[PDB]
């Protein structure tokens, strides 16, 4: 199937500055025929439901200020934040949708150092 | 029969739904069907054989009632001598991959009806606009 | 309603006339051999033989085999399609070499001549540093001595290296079909009396043709297509002398001819994958090639031709047979390919003949070329390998390449010569009943109505 | 004009029969006229021929008013300059090999009259629509 | 809005012109679009590139509401925060080179749409007909 | 023209065993548009007018009973009889019906032995 | 004690390029326009019969 693997296991920084992170896929999730791209960017907090970040693999979703920002296309993809929050220190998930079976990234826990 | 869904969909995805779930998505395989020192020789024969095959099926639709509908009705009916089964239980129970043997016998019995009704068709047509 | 309005109809039955490039096509079974054991056996795609056609009711069209295409067509394609079975087979750079020749092992005759000469020569060997001393036998038309000694040389080491012709790939002939492309259509006329000039009443469509077997003579075309009922001559113009007479009659007339020598192949190592297989002993007898007809059916099918060459010359008319004027080798007597071996059998026992308008089994020689230069090219010989055993075959005089002589000065006879000349007058007694059409849909017609808004 | 027969009824078989009874078979034409080392350039662009011959009649169909009804009927009148011949004496006397030498000349005047009357159409189409 | 003119009105001829202007003349680029040992490799891929591109066009054309029209009208909507300007000022204003700028970021989003629009019409009058 | 040549002249036989009978074309009777064939295989009486046997190449007619079976496409076609009567010793035909001119069979005449 | 090449009775040998490697690259097999490719991911499948995924 496809294998869908984030590069980082953890990433402990500190507060204020940007951080940026990856996804690699094993298969292009670009779609030729609408010419966009299929990545979810979630966000789960310890013992919290996860909720979206980015859809069409650049998109932000309403509720999400301007400091996230999904970027790349083809097969490897990256989510950049510009500034950290005491509200941002839990798991992201990577996830295509371009086929069956639905598979998630490994999950990069990020927290405060 | 169409909802809110954000998977791909894409070219032979609904092969194995049901035929009354599979006809929702019949512009992808339709578009999904064209475009994709010796070895150009074997691409452009590949290529026209491509192009060819198009134009027989757009051919065969053109000599019929419908051009470019991709989903039209005719003026002959369903022999029941064909298929003997409701209508129930084709478009809720069975496959294109399985329908397609239980009437490929019957086929080319029903080409020759379509363009005998499309040409009927066309002549009443023509001496309805004639009578005016 | 006297305003008509008008109407495009697509898909209308109308053609024009056309010139397109047909395809090769064989039958099943010729598409069932393999490896290029004939020429281009995979390259053609397969079909029946005596492909299907339907009969047009009450149209009549003009045709005119002489301006027609597509013996241009069929020329240039076996032109080309001959030479492309050339490319992997042997050049003969290093036989072009002192030959020192002396004459066959034989009751010599000093009257006549040695048709034969068993010449030695140097030959390298797969190894560069060593050459051999081998020998062979040549034709007398093959070798031309070069100025005590006697030393010989080929006719042609002054023009090209010699490809020889693979003994793997034959020459027989298969019959070809050549089929129309989408859009085109090909029309055959059914007519009897119909002289290949001018409207034939009854045409059929058909998707190819029938079947041509690829003959490769000058006079005296073989199993070709016989006429239906009588003999009919045919020509572009009567009157004009540099025209040929394409005589096509009903009953074949069986012709036999062999060389009765049987010969030894050998084979001779030139380099690495290269051999050159030249003649061994002549096992036995050395005897003339030559040929038969029956005396009686010639005599037949020459009353018959004479009696339809009275139409077009009025009654009294004194109609005479003689021989060539004079040429090359294959354009005075006629050639032919018994199977791997190119014969120039002479016809002057054939046409020797007068008509005034009130068992046996003629005998005639043969001389037998091993180097050719078919279609006469700049540059492009082939030397032909020898063939094991005694060659004899059998095939059907279909018809004839007649030329009037230049008649002036109050001509009381009219001659007749035969003549080759060109290979498209031998592929133009094939193709003179079809024709290559365009079909053209969108007609366009009045009718009373309008088109409802 | 059509009735009970058991023969082929095949390519160019009504070319010689008058044009109002080559018309009840026009699909026969128009289906074969599509599908039918060296030598593969040949074939293949004997083939590209043939598709761009059928496309070429089918774009001078499309930009007239009928794109697959094979036959139409439009708004430009028949001028009687054209060929000043009764309608009796064309449908039951002649064939289309003797029509097409008979308005010959006249063809290509009238292609642009049916492009004219087209376009017209297609604005008075669109202008129709846009009062509403 | 056509008039009377000797000159020759070509391909390309009215690029520069405003767009109200080159849509009467639409079927010129229309015709102007298909017919035009080693060499005849390149130009025959050349070749069928041209049918390639025709039919990728014609079927992105099928498979909406127009089939053979080249003027056609349909259900969806112009979304105003697309181009935000006036329908006077770009009829009358801008060419096809100048509109094609400033609608190719929010192309492909148009024609999902109109795709979308042409099958829930499909199956509309598809189910029209099947209560009838 | 297109020659339908059946071949054999005659076949006497005893009654109640199969025979079969074959009818070799000139040309290949297989309509590749209907992808159907076209023969009539007919059956005349002695002094009588003749009636079908066998339309399409291979379907009985209404009428005739199960044991006629015309088989065989392309350009060589069969008519394989079951079980012989004394209703059907007598000539049978076989027509192309592909194009004009309309040729028949020679004519089989089958009898008792 | 003379020698030669043991193929000095069948062919003139073409040399290897020293330019061009031997290498294996990979090839992907791509199918044209009308026709797809079926792939098995189907674990116990021994290449015959029915393969359900
Ligand atoms: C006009 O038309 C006639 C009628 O077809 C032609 O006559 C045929 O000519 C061909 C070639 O010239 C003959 O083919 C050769 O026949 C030789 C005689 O063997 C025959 O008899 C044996 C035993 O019955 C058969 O097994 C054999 O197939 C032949 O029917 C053979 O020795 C030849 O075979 C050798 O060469 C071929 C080449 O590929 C090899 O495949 C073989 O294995 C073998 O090495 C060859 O088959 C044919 O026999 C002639 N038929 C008749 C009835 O005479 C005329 O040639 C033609 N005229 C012209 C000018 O072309
Ligand atoms: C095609 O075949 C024909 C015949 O089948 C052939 O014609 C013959 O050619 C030879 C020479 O090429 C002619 O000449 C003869 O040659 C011998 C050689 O010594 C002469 O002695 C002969 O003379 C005798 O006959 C004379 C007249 O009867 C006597 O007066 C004399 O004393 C001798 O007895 C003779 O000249 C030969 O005549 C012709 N045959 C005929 C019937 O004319 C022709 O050459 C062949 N074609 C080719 C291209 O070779
Ligand atoms: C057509 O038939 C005539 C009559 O037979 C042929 O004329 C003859 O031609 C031969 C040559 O082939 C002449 O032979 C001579 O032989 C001597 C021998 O030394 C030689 O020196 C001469 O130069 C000549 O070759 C022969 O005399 C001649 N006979 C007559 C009566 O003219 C003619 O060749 C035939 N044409 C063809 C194409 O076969
Ligand atoms: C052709 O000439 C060669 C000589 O170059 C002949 O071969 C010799 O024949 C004699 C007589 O039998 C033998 O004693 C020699 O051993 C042969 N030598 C070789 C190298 O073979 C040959 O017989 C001649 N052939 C013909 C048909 O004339
Ligand atoms: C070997 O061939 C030569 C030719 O190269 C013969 O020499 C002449 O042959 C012709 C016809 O064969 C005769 O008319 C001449 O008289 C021959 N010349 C001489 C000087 O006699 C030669 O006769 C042949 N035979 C032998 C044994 O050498
Ligand atoms: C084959 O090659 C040999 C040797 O290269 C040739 O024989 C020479 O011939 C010349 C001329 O007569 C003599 O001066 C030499 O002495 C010969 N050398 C030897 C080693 O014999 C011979 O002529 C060539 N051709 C044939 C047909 O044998
Ligand atoms: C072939 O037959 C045609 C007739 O179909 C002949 O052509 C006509 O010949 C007469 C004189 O006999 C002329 O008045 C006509 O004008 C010719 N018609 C055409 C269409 O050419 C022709 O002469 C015959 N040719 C031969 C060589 O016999
Ligand atoms: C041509 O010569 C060969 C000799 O090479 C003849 O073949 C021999 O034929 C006899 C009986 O006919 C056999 O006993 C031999 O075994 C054969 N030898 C070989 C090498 O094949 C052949 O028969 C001759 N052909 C003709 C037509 O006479
Ligand atoms: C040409 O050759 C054929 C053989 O292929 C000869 O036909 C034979 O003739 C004899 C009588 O001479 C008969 O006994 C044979 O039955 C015939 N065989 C065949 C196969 O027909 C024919 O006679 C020869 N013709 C000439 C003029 O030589
Ligand atoms: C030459 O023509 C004759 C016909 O005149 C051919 O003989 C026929 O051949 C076919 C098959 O080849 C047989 O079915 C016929 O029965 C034959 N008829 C007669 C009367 O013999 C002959 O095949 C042709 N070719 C040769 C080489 O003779
Ligand atoms: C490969 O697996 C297939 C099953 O998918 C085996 O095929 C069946 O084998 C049984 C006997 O064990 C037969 O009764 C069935 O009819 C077979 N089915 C089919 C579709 O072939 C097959 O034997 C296995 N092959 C190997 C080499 O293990
Ligand atoms: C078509 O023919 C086959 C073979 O005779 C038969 O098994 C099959 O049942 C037929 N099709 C139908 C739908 O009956
Ligand atoms: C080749 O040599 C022969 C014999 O001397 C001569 O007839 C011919 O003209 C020569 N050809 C050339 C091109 O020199
Ligand atoms: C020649 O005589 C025949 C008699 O069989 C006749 O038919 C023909 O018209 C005559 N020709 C001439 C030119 O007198
Ligand atoms: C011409 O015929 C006569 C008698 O039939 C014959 O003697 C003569 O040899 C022939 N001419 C030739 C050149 O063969
Ligand atoms: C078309 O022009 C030719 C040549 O001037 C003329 O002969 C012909 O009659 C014209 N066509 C018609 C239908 O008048
Ligand atoms: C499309 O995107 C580019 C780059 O972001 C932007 O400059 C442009 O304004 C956009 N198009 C429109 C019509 O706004
Ligand atoms: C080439 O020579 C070798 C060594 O003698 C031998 O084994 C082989 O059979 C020969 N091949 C041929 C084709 O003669």
């Amino acid at each position: 199937d496809i294998v869908m693997t984030q590069s980082p296991d953890s990433l402990a920084v500190s507060l204020g500055e940007r951080v940026t992170l990856n996804c690699k896929s094993s298969q292009s999730l670009l779609a030729s025929s609408n010419n966009k791209n299929y990545l979810a960017w979630y966000y789960q907090k310890p013992g919290q439901a996860p909720k979206l970040l980015i859809y069409w693999a650049s998109t932000r979703e309403s509720g999400v200020p301007n400091r996230f920002s999904g970027s790349g296309s083809g097969s490897d993809f990256t989510l950049t934040i510009s500034g950290l929050q005491a509200e941002d220190v839990a798991v992201y998930y990577c996830q295509q949708y371009y086929t069956t079976p639905l598979t998630f990234g490994g999950g990069t826990k990020v927290e405060i150092k | 029969a169409v909802g809110i869904g954000a998977v791909f969909l894409g070219f032979l995805g609904a092969a194995g739904s049901t035929m009354g779930a599979a006809s929702m998505t019949l512009t992808v395989q339709a578009r999904n069907l064209l475009s994709g020192t010796v070895w150009g020789i074997k691409q452009l024969q590949a290529r026209v054989l491509a192009v060819e095959r198009y134009l027989r099926d757009q051919q065969l639709l053109g000599i019929w009632g419908c051009s470019g509908k991709l989903i039209c009705c005719t003026n002959v009916p369903w022999n029941s001598s064909w298929s003997n089964r409701n209508l129930s239980e084709i478009w809720d129970n069975m496959t294109w991959l399985q329908w397609d043997k239980e009437i490929s016998n019957y086929t080319q019995i029903i080409y020759g009806l379509l363009e005998e009704s499309q040409n009927q068709q066309e002549k009443n047509e023509q001496d309805l606009l004639a009578l005016d | 309603a006297e305003n008509l309005w008008v109407t495009v109809y697509y898909g209308v039955p109308v053609w024009k006339d056309a010139e397109t490039t047909l395809f090769c096509a064989s039958d099943a079974k010729a598409y069932e051999t393999e490896k290029h054991n004939v020429w281009a056996t995979h390259a053609c795609v397969p079909t029946d033989p005596n492909p299907q056609e339907i009969h047009l009711e009450n149209v009549t069209e003009e045709f005119n085999m002489w301006k027609n295409n597509m013996v241009e067509q069929m020329h240039t394609d076996i032109i080309s399609l001959w030479d492309q079975s050339l490319k992997p087979c042997v050049k003969l750079t290093p036989l072009c070499v002192t030959l020192q020749c002396t004459n066959v092992t034989n009751n010599i005759t000093d009257d006549m001549r040695g048709e034969l000469k068993n010449c030695s020569f140097n030959m390298t060997t797969e190894l560069r540093d060593k050459k051999q001393k081998v020998y062979s036998l040549f034709y007398r038309l093959d070798v031309v001595q070069i100025n005590s000694n006697k030393e010989y040389r080929l006719i042609n080491c002054n023009t090209s290296a010699c490809t020889q012709a693979c003994p793997k790939v034959s020459f027989e002939p298969i019959p070809i079909h050549y089929c129309a492309p989408a859009g085109f259509a090909i029309l055959k006329c059914k007519d009897k009396k119909f002289n290949g000039t001018g409207p034939c009443p009854s045409v059929s469509t058909v998707q190819c043709t029938h079947g041509i077997k690829p003959v490769v003579s000058t006079q005296l075309l073989l199993n070709g297509s016989l006429a239906e009922e009588e003999v009919m001559i045919r020509s572009e113009n009567i009157t004009n002398n540099a025209k040929n007479i394409l005589v096509q009659f009903n009953t074949p007339v069986q012709i036999n001819c062999t060389r009765p020598n049987n010969n030894t192949r050998k084979s001779i190592r030139i380099g690495p994958g290269q051999a050159f297989y030249a003649t061994g002993d002549i096992i036995g007898d050395i005897r003339q090639a030559h040929c038969n007809v029956s005396k009686a059916t010639w005599n037949e099918t020459l009353g018959k031709v004479v009696k339809q060459l009275r139409k077009h010359f009025g009654n009294n008319t004194i109609i005479r047979f003689a021989n060539s004027s004079g040429g090359d080798l294959e354009v005075t007597t006629h050639s032919f390919n018994c199977g791997g071996e190119f014969f120039y059998c002479n016809t002057s026992g054939l046409f020797n003949s007068t008509w005034i308008s009130n068992n046996d089994s003629i005998t005639l020689p043969c001389r037998i070329k091993q180097i050719i230069n078919m279609w006469q090219r700049i540059g492009q010989c082939m030397y032909a390998p020898p063939i094991q055993g005694v060659i004899r075959c059998v095939s059907n005089i279909t018809g004839l390449i007649l030329t009037r002589d230049g008649g002036s000065t109050n001509s009381t006879t009219e001659t007749f010569r035969p003549g080759g000349g060109d290979m498209r007058d031998n592929w133009r007694s094939e193709l003179y009943k079809y024709k290559v059409v365009k079909i053209e849909p969108l007609g366009v017609a009045p009718t009373r109505c309008k088109r409802r808004v």
